[PDB]
DNA sequence: ATCACAATCCCGGTGCCGAGGCCGCTCAATTGGTCGTAGACAGCTCTAGCACCGCTTAAACGCACGTACGGATTCCGTACGTGCGTTTAAGCGGTGCTAGAGCTGTCTACGACCAATTGAGCGGCCTCGGCACCGGGATTGTGAT
DNA sequence: ATCACAATCCCGGTGCCGAGGCCGCTCAATTGGTCGTAGACAGCTCTAGCACCGCTTAAACGCACGTACGGAATCCGTACGTGCGTTTAAGCGGTGCTAGAGCTGTCTACGACCAATTGAGCGGCCTCGGCACCGGGATTGTGAT
């Protein structure tokens, strides 16, 4: 009975340098223009499979709040399994 | 001579492969490999409705553990169809009780 | 039979046996062997379909184990479903990469 | 003045950076894109804050992961400059697509 | 003496099949390397069911379920 | 004589294979293999007949499915010759190699 | 001796491995040494790779494992690196490598 | 209120390295890795072992199901350590 | 293009074995009945997820400029494929020989299930030594000369 | 060669707060007894794994020959790195609000379990049409002119 504000583009708060950033600690020296949005590309895609897993974990305990939990499920069965988060 | 039994689901998908081609059959090894398919969808939807009752500290194994495992399981199209014929033979069940 | 009752072919009986029997968990409930076997016969359903037009396309009658391979890796979710699986005597589908055609 | 040659700060920011452990993606703008696809999944979602930390660990390392990858397949064709068809030829052969 | 077995033009119509053109001298021995690795990895595992079911016999079903383990699943055999 | 252009013939074998589905390696030297390895590990061992037909089914499944890639990677590299290189990255790739 | 894990002589909880492995529906029944092996092994991993991450602490100077002394561990030891490869340790960075390639000539 | 009971292996992986360190201590984050990687290789051993049970229809998982899904499971030389360390502990179990 | 000659495709005949159907027995599914407990639901608590605002400042952005990188071009040597003939062991159908897989039927050592006993492990509480953070000063490497 | 100098590195100082210890209450593990069935261990049955054997090919092999491909070498244009000034919003920390997570208690619908029953699903048997194999024209590309 309130509203949120509405989002939209928040894939370019991938920025830039973030990408950058990114790219050096897996070891790149020379980055191509077109590297980033290709890159915002696939981390959205990675986004989108794993969200939709946590989702399906948090509505099947009939909740309105995504957990760490339902998230470390979501990794562990697309064979991304991470600690430091519970389980 | 005598025996030894062992079970598959070479009866129910020659019935279905009826349904949908009747006038084509299926060669033993390709009925190995349908085999193989049921066995392995059935223990990976399994595998996962056992995993999403003990997230949730449930005993229990209910439709809605199998129907989120599908979810989970299945791709998009895949899912929604298949989400459709376990609802529905469901309902067909419970309403010929 | 549970299998009538819900319009499958696919046996619901045995499905609830193999349930219990399989160490998921304490219980099983009535629906969840119904759904299941819906499930499985669906999906044998959708293979066999695209495996018995892949058995026309190749002028035959029976399915062997190539026309379910090219059921699986002609269908987009098909081949995603059984990526990490190998369909004995399957072969490839014929694909040759572009820059290795003479021109 | 002064004028550092093209290679040399990259250099040094790849050592400064494998020394770290720091998240790279600034936390706010991380945040917004995941409520925004989540949100196009499920409409009022709410997040424990570690469910956003959790998604941005796994996110960033998946991106290092690849980036080598990526790396590695520039290098293979005897280039220094990471390129889209890098990134494309390292997914596809994870079976990523 | 026996991984030589797996002879060249063996090697050839395996890479045929996947789509190759030319193939260089020295993937011949490469891939003898790459499959001994692959065929150890699976037949360890398959002896350890073996093993297990204390059996003297190695089954189709060992490894099936080697193959399984390595995420290399094969329908067909007994899945 | 007669003689075709250097690489049609390889052209015509991969039509030829990807049209197929038989076994490609000949089955005896394949069987002494996995006896011969499988020895490395347990002494006094018999296969089944379809164990060592599940395992060159796997096995050369596994060799044109890396084929495959291996000639992504020479592709990538401008080239049409597969060399150990490219089989070494696609292994790399797939995280079997470190 | 009155724990199972003295019995055992292990610092990990054979009575609790004991119930996870029953409340956890891997088979009807659980043997009186599973645990007890299960329980062992676990500890072997554990000291293994505390042994290393500590080692790791004292490299870096500290009195205190943090996330990246675990990583530094694991992604350094051959078989760890293995058994966690499809593993992701929050906040432990990466090995430093650079490419040869890359280096100025 | 008075929090809910949130079990956990911080005390035996504590013990563990004083024994193996006895000057070194361990942060939040650490335990909670440590923590997942315990229950991480639980997980994936009880996990192999109740397979191998279920392939050979037997209704138990005893220490030599254990044993086999340790050696599936670890690498070599890991394997081979966990093994003898862990028959150890059965045996000083079964005597005592 | 317009020519001939490979290798490939396809078509109607021919035998051969496994797909597919019936058959009758039997074991796993079904029905009908008891008992207890998992969890659906309702009611209550208080955690933490959310919104929102002002202030500081570091990071992001965009623009200027030029180095060194990618790609386009030539060009040379041999490592490849193609196609002969000679050399070999895979494949098949054969008989013979038995390890060991696999099924039954006995029974007892082992684990489920239980109540009553209790001490290990939990959260609550508290505090100080480890380390994040900063500024200084010494070192080191890259680029100007 | 030699020489700034920018950036990084290594040093105690300093202050904030989370690791880690003390405590005492509680719930999960231990204790000892019943009771039932899994499985080990033995005894028998016969399946499939295995061994040596000898012809008939097709596949492997080794070689002659030469071309197209890989790689080394150079040359040009601009894309991508670096640095600077300006612009933008992340982060911080401080406040105020309630949704809904998560925990309790009550009661019953649902599933485990057993005894009895029955036909669906199994192997054993059989036979015949779908399809592998092949030879002899229909056609399609490849290389050469
Ligand atoms: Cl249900
Ligand atoms: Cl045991
Ligand atoms: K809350
Ligand atoms: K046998
Ligand atoms: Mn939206
Ligand atoms: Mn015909
Ligand atoms: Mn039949
Ligand atoms: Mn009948
Ligand atoms: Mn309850
Ligand atoms: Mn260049
Ligand atoms: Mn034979
Ligand atoms: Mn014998
Ligand atoms: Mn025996
Ligand atoms: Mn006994
Ligand atoms: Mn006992
Ligand atoms: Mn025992
Ligand atoms: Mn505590
Ligand atoms: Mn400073
Ligand atoms: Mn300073
Ligand atoms: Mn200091
Ligand atoms: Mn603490
Ligand atoms: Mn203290
Ligand atoms: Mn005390
Ligand atoms: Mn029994
Ligand atoms: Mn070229
Ligand atoms: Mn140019
Ligand atoms: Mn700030
Ligand atoms: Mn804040
Ligand atoms: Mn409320
Ligand atoms: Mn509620
Ligand atoms: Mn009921
Ligand atoms: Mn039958
Ligand atoms: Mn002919």
């Amino acid at each position: 009975k309130r509203h949120r504000k509405v989002l939209r583009d928040n894939i370019q708060g991938i920025t830039k340098p973030a990408i950058r950033r990114l790219a050096r600690r897996g070891g790149v020296k020379r980055i191509s223009g077109l590297i980033y949005e290709e890159t915002r590309g696939v981390l959205k895609v990675f986004l989108e499979n794993v969200i939709r897993d946590a989702v399906t974990y948090t509505e099947h305990a009939k909740r309105k709040t995504v957990t760490a939990m339902d998230v470390v499920y979501a990794l562990k069965r697309q064979g991304r399994t991470l600690y430091g988060f519970g389980g | 001579r005598r025996k030894t039994r062992k079970e598959s689901y070479a009866i129910y998908v020659y019935k279905v492969l009826k349904q949908v081609h009747p006038d084509t059959g299926i060669s033993s090894k390709a009925m190995s490999i349908m085999n193989s398919f049921v066995n392995d969808v059935f223990e990976r939807i399994a595998g996962e409705a056992s995993r999403l009752a003990h997230y949730n500290k449930r005993s229990t194994i209910t439709s809605r553990e199998i129907q989120t495992a599908v979810r989970l399981l299945l791709p998009g199209e895949l899912a929604k169809h298949a989400v459709s014929e376990g609802t529905k033979a469901v309902t067909k069940y419970t309403s010929a009780k | 039979t549970r299998s009538s009752r819900a319009g499958l072919q696919f046996p619901v009986g045995r499905v609830h046996r193999l349930l219990r029997k399989g160490n998921y968990a304490e219980r099983v409930g009535a629906g969840a062997p119904v759904y299941l076997a819906a499930v499985l016969e669906y999906l044998t359903a959708e293979i066999l379909e695209l495996a018995g037009n892949a058995a026309r396309d190749n002028k035959k009658t029976r399915i062997i184990p190539r026309h379910l391979q090219l059921a699986v890796r002609n269908d987009e979710e098909l081949n995603k479903l059984l990526g990490r699986v190998t369909i004995a005597q399957g072969g490839v589908l014929p694909n040759i990469q572009s820059v290795l055609l003479p021109k | 003045p002064h004028r550092y040659r093209p290679g040399t700060v990259a250099l040094r920011e790849i050592r400064r950076y494998q020394k770290s452990t720091e998240l790279l993606i600034r936390k706010l703008p991380f945040q917004r894109l995941v409520r925004e696809i989540a949100q196009d999944f499920k409409t009022d979602l709410r997040f424990q804050s570690s469910a956003v930390m959790a998604l941005q660990e796994a996110s960033e390392a998946y991106l290092v992961a690849l980036f080598e990858d990526t790396n590695l397949c520039a290098i293979h064709a005897k280039r220094v400059t990471i390129m889209p068809k890098d990134i494309q030829l390292a997914r596809r052969i994870r079976g990523e697509r």
